[PDB]
C-alpha cells in the first residue's frame, strides 16, 4: 500500500507526522516510546493495537 | 565570482585576485557568448612563461565549446590560441583546497533556447510550433532557462511525462541541469529539487515531435527555512509571494493550493422547486377552504 502511494501518505520525520494525524485519519506507524510520551504530554491521541 | 562580458568586442578575463594567488576553494564558471556570424578570440598571455608546472587533475581549467569538453590544461603553461565558431565559449575555473599559485589571465575579443522565469510557471510540452517552429521530420531539441525570484532555489515536479518514441535515449530524452546551463553537473536525465537559483532544462527529441508532452512545473522560494510569513507546505517549502491556494498543486504535497475549499431548506436541485409549486397549490387551495369555512355562520 505505501509503494503504491509512494509519498501520497508518507513522511520524513516525526513532528510533521504528528500534525498530519492531528489534521486527517492519518495512522504514523511510530516506535512505542516516542509513541506514550506524545498520548501522554497531549490527550485526544492514543496508540491502538499492541 | 563569475565575470560577464556579454556584448563587448573586447575585455578582460582573469583569475581572482590576479597578480595575486587565487582564492582557494573556488569554483566558478565563465562564458564568451557570441552573435551568430560573430567570431570570438581567447587570447592567454602567460604572466608566468616555462612549460606547466603542476600537470595533474586537481585545479583543472577546463574549456567548453557548446558539451565536448575541447580540453583541460593546469600546471603552468598557456593553450595556444583556439578559434571559436560555435561563438559560446564556456570557460569554468576550478581550484582545490590546497593548491594555490600565480593564476591566470585571458583575453577575449569578437571577430531553440527560450526565457522562462519568474516565480512559478510551467514549460509547455513540445511547444515548438510557435516559439521556432521547427518541421517535425527532422530531430528536434531545445533548452529552458529558469531564473528564480532573487534568493530561491527552485523544485520542479513533473505533471506529465511520456516519451514513448522509445524506453531507451540514444535518440530521445529529458534531462535536468542545475548550477548554469553548461555539460559540467547533469542533476538529472521523479520531481527534482535545483540545489541553485538558475534552472536548466533542455529536452532532446528524433524523427518527430510524437513526444507524448514533458509539462512540469518550477517554483520558487523553496529554498528558506521559514520565517514565519509564508506557510510551512513542507520542509523549509515557505514560498509564499502570492501562491497561497493559486489553483494548482504547487508544492511537494496538497498545502499551499488546497485546504482553503437560509437556502439549506430549499437546496433541492429540481426537488426543491416541484414540491414549493405542489405546496403553494395546495396553500391556495387550503385557503379556499378556509374561505368557504368563514363564510358559514
Amino acid at each position: 500500500f505505501m509503494s503504491s502511494r509512494r509519498q501520497s501518505v508518507l513522511v520524513k520525520s516525526n513532528e510533521e507526522g504528528i500534525q498530519r494525524v492531528l489534521t486527517s485519519d492519518y495512522a504514523f506507524l511510530m516506535e512505542s516510546t516516542t509513541i506514550e510520551f506524545v498520548t501522554q504530554r497531549n490527550c485526544n491521541l492514543t496508540q491502538i493495537g499492541g | 565570482c563569475g565575470i560577464w562580458v556579454r556584448t563587448s568586442n573586447g575585455g578582460h578575463f582573469a583569475s581572482p585576485n590576479y597578480p595575486d594567488s587565487y582564492p582557494p576553494n573556488k569554483e566558478c564558471i565563465y562564458i564568451l557568448e557570441a552573435a551568430p556570424r560573430q567570431r570570438i578570440e581567447l587570447t592567454f598571455d602567460e604572466r608566468y612563461y616555462i612549460e606547466p608546472s603542476f600537470e595533474c587533475r586537481f585545479d583543472h581549467l577546463e574549456v567548453r565549446d557548446g558539451s565536448p569538453l575541447i580540453d583541460r590544461y593546469c600546471g603552468m603553461k598557456s593553450p595556444a590560441l583556439i578559434r571559436s565558431t560555435g561563438r559560446f565559449m564556456w570557460i569554468k575555473f576550478s581550484s582545490d583546497e590546497e593548491l594555490e599559485g600565480l593564476g591566470f589571465r585571458a583575453k577575449y575579443s569578437f571577430i531553440c533556447q527560450f526565457e522562462l522565469s519568474g516565480a512559478d510557471g510551467i514549460v509547455r510540452s513540445s511547444q515548438v510550433e510557435q516559439e521556432e517552429k521547427t518541421k517535425p521530420g527532422q530531430a528536434v531539441d531545445c533548452i529552458w532557462t529558469i531564473k528564480a525570484t532573487p534568493k530561491a532555489k527552485i523544485y520542479l515536479r513533473f505533471l506529465d511525462y511520456q516519451m514513448e518514441h522509445s524506453n531507451e535515449c540514444k535518440r530521445n530524452f529529458v534531462a535536468v541541469y542545475d548550477g548554469s546551463s553548461a555539460i559540467e553537473n547533469l542533476k538529472a536525465k521523479n520531481d527534482v529539487m535545483l540545489k541553485t537559483g538558475v534552472g536548466v532544462i533542455r529536452m532532446w527529441a528524433d524523427e518527430g515531435s510524437r513526444l507524448s508532452r514533458f509539462r512540469m512545473l518550477f517554483t520558487s522560494f523553496v529554498e528558506p527555512p521559514c520565517t514565519s510569513s509564508t506557510f510551512f507546505c513542507h520542509s523549509n517549502m515557505c514560498i509564499n509571494n502570492s501562491l497561497v491556494c493559486n489553483g494548482v498543486q504547487n508544492c511537494a504535497y496538497p498545502w499551499d493550493e488546497n485546504h482553503c475549499k437560509l437556502f439549506e431548506q430549499i437546496t433541492k436541485t429540481h426537488g426543491t422547486i416541484i414540491g414549493v409549486t405542489s405546496g403553494i397549490v395546495l396553500v391556495l387551495l387550503i385557503i379556499s377552504i378556509l374561505v368557504q369555512v368563514k363564510q358559514p355562520r
